[PDB]
């Protein structure tokens, strides 16, 4: 039984930091990837990157932003850290565990939402 | 990199009926035996869900109604027979290589 | 009884079947991986074919030359080793790779994936190196002397390791093939390394009980030079064409290899007809054995080259017409093949025999070495021409080549039978 869940803040201001955690119960960090991806406002999905189980990164290069994502391996978590935030990071981020087995988004977050304004 | 369209925008269908959804690549998502197009299930508040895995398989614990099948550039998925409560929106996402991508969204209905 | 558990033959009988046990199902665990990693590409699988029948072809005669001067155990035990351990590090690696299959198959450059291939490739030719020198010294040297004078036990020994052969090449990959399924190919492919270790050690104390049974096995009565030596010393053999006709009897597409079954794959067969027509192969197999020994005990040694040389062609001429005559063609042709298995297996146990009797005691190695150089020569020039022709009607061309390449294998040991009597 693997579980994820997400943390934040609420919302921001242009121009801040956001540092969304990802805690992982029943599981290491050390197994599979652990993928950042986010749905806009609609429907339209997107891929934001990945932190590997041997400390690898890969960030999306038709990414508008500045993305860095960590992680601790003590408290089992990964963060995603967006920096220069602006009107269109607005959205809902959720967790996910790329397996090795199966190779698939097979084990999602109750995700949480986004929103930058004044 | 690699666009998957997907069609129909909505796909209206009748109780016991048999429902189709299509979304076909741009290039090959087949490598030496398997084929990298997996499809989700999300209903309107709730993380998506795996249905289909490698674009022929089962999941543990859904309903057998659905099935998968496809290969090269052109995949598709079958509901048979549809429920009430299949109303949702459906996502078919690839593998092949970075950066990943997600399909449009087939907002299935019930008349 | 435990005569019949001491005796150096059972002995001989176990530790043959666990060396087997354990080479059918490496070779399973190989094809396994072709086809995962590659979507068994014929041109791949025909390149590692060559490769592997290329390098017995160019050291056949130094292994042999190398297992005729050094002592038995030693050189038993050298090859026993060798032979495991290249199979275990191997069957590590195929662990690895299929654990970060997914990976390698789509995020990451080609090369790595090229790389692993050619290494599986060049210790899976290690391997079989290794696996050739114990054939050689065990079944030449070895079966020949803990059986004296008496010619008889020579033909039951050499009936029933063919029997064991014949059942573990049928019972070994279902029994791998079930433990990959109700598993996962990396529990598979470590269960083959284990298995592995514990029958080094397990063969390697049968190997020493079996030496120290037979105190008649340690009296040893015996670059180029010694290659061309060896080849020279084999042309002018006196049972130089009935061995060169075993050999042209390798150059075949009728039998169950990676052509035909894609070719009754195509004729849309089920696996389960497949499963049954491998079994009825098996049984045909042991009812050639066992017609073998039946006929060398009543007729002889040399004529039954003969019988079984008529009744290989006899089926095979129902081969031959299953390509000009939708199920009666290939219903035909499968009979064929599954009827003439009895003729070519007694064929080759008697050309066996007749090897390892008449040549003399100080040149089994090398020239058993120059025999398996020329089977494997053939099956060099049978994957290149597989090569060239992989279309379907290309399948009916080469079904017409193989019986006529037979034929001319018996037309040869026709003249040797000739010559001799």
């Amino acid at each position: 039984e693997v579980q994820l869940q997400e943390s934040g803040p609420g919302l921001a201001k242009p121009s801040q930091t956001l540092s969304l955690t990802c805690s992982v119960t029943g599981s290491s960090i050390t197994s599979d990837y652990w993928n950042w991806i986010r749905k806009f406002p609609g429907n339209k999905l997107e891929y934001m990157g990945y932190i590997s189980y041997s400390g690898s990164t890969y960030y999306n290069p038709s990414l508008k932003s500045q993305i860095s994502i960590t992680r601790d391996t003590s408290k089992n978590h990964y963060y995603l850290q967006l920096n220069s935030v602006t009107t269109e990071d607005t959205a809902t981020y959720y967790c996910a565990r790329q397996g090795l087995r199966n190779w698939y988004f097979d084990v999602w977050g109750t995700g949480t939402t986004v929103t930058v304004s004044s | 990199d690699i666009v998957l369209t997907q069609s129909p925008a909505s796909l209206p269908v009748s109780l016991g009926q048999r429902a189709t959804i299509s979304c076909r690549a741009s290039k090959s998502v087949s490598a030496s035996a398997y084929s990298y197009m997996h499809w989700y299930q999300q209903k309107p508040g709730q993380p998506p869900k795996p249905l289909i895995y490698l674009a022929s398989n089962l999941e543990s614990g859904v309903p057998a109604r659905f099935s998968g099948s496809g290969s090269g550039t052109d995949f598709t998925l079958n509901i048979h027979p549809v429920e009430e409560e299949d109303a949702a929106t459906y996502y078919c996402q690839h593998n092949r290589e970075l950066p990943y991508t997600f399909g449009g969204g087939t907002k299935l209905e019930i008349k | 009884l435990a005569d019949y558990l001491t005796s150096a033959k059972f002995l001989l009988y176990l530790g043959h079947s666990l060396s087997t046990w354990g080479d059918r199902m490496w070779h399973f665990a190989v094809s396994v991986f072709l086809v995962e990693l590659y979507g068994n590409s014929l041109l791949l699988t025909a390149v590692y074919g060559l490769v592997v029948a290329g390098s017995v072809l160019v050291l056949g005669a130094i292994i042999g030359d190398w297992v005729d001067k050094n002592a038995r155990l030693k050189v038993a035990q050298t090859s026993l080793v060798v032979q495991n351990v290249s199979v275990i590090l191997c069957g590590i690696i195929l662990m690895m790779v299929f654990l970060h299959k997914h990976e390698l198959l789509t995020m990451y450059h080609g090369w790595v994936l090229t790389s692993c291939y050619i290494l599986i490739i060049t210790i899976a030719n290690i391997a079989n190196l290794a696996s050739t020198a114990t054939a050689i010294t065990i079944q030449r040297d070895w079966i020949v002397v803990v059986a004296g004078e008496d010619r008889s036990k020579l033909a039951n020994m050499n009936a029933t390791i063919r029997r064991i052969d014949q059942l573990t090449n049928i019972l070994a990959p279902m029994a791998v093939g079930q433990i990959m399924t109700f598993g996962s190919p990396v529990i598979g492919c470590g269960f083959i390394s284990g298995w592995n270790l514990v029958s080094m050690c397990v063969e390697y104390v049968l190997l020493w009980k079996v030496y120290q049974k037979t105190p008649a096995l340690a009296v040893k009565a015996g670059p180029f030079r010694t290659f061309r030596d060896g080849w020279v010393s084999y042309y002018n053999q006196p049972v130089f064409l009935a061995g060169m006709g075993l050999a042209f009897l390798y150059m075949t597409v009728l039998g169950f290899d990676c052509i035909t079954t894609g070719y009754a794959y195509t004729q849309g067969l089920s696996g389960s007809i497949l499963s049954i027509l491998m079994g009825a192969s098996a049984i045909t197999g042991i009812m050639g054995t066992v017609a073998f020994t039946w006929l060398r005990r009543k007729c002889g040694l040399v004529r039954t080259g003969l019988i079984s040389g008529l009744a290989q062609l006899s089926c095979l001429i129902l081969c031959v017409i299953s390509v000009f005559m939708p199920i009666i063609s290939v219903s035909l042709l499968f009979a064929g093949v599954i009827a003439a298995r009895i003729g070519l297996w007694s064929f080759d146990l008697t050309v066996t025999q007749l090897l390892q009797e008449n040549v003399i005691e100080s040149e089994r190695g090398i020239i058993n070495g120059v025999q398996n150089s020329m089977n494997y020569l053939l099956d060099l020039l049978h994957f290149i021409m597989v090569i060239l022709a992989p279309n379907p009607e290309a399948f009916g061309l080469l079904v017409l080549i193989s019986v006529s390449f037979v034929a001319m294998g018996h037309i040869m040991y026709f003249r040797f039978a000739q010559n001799t009597l």
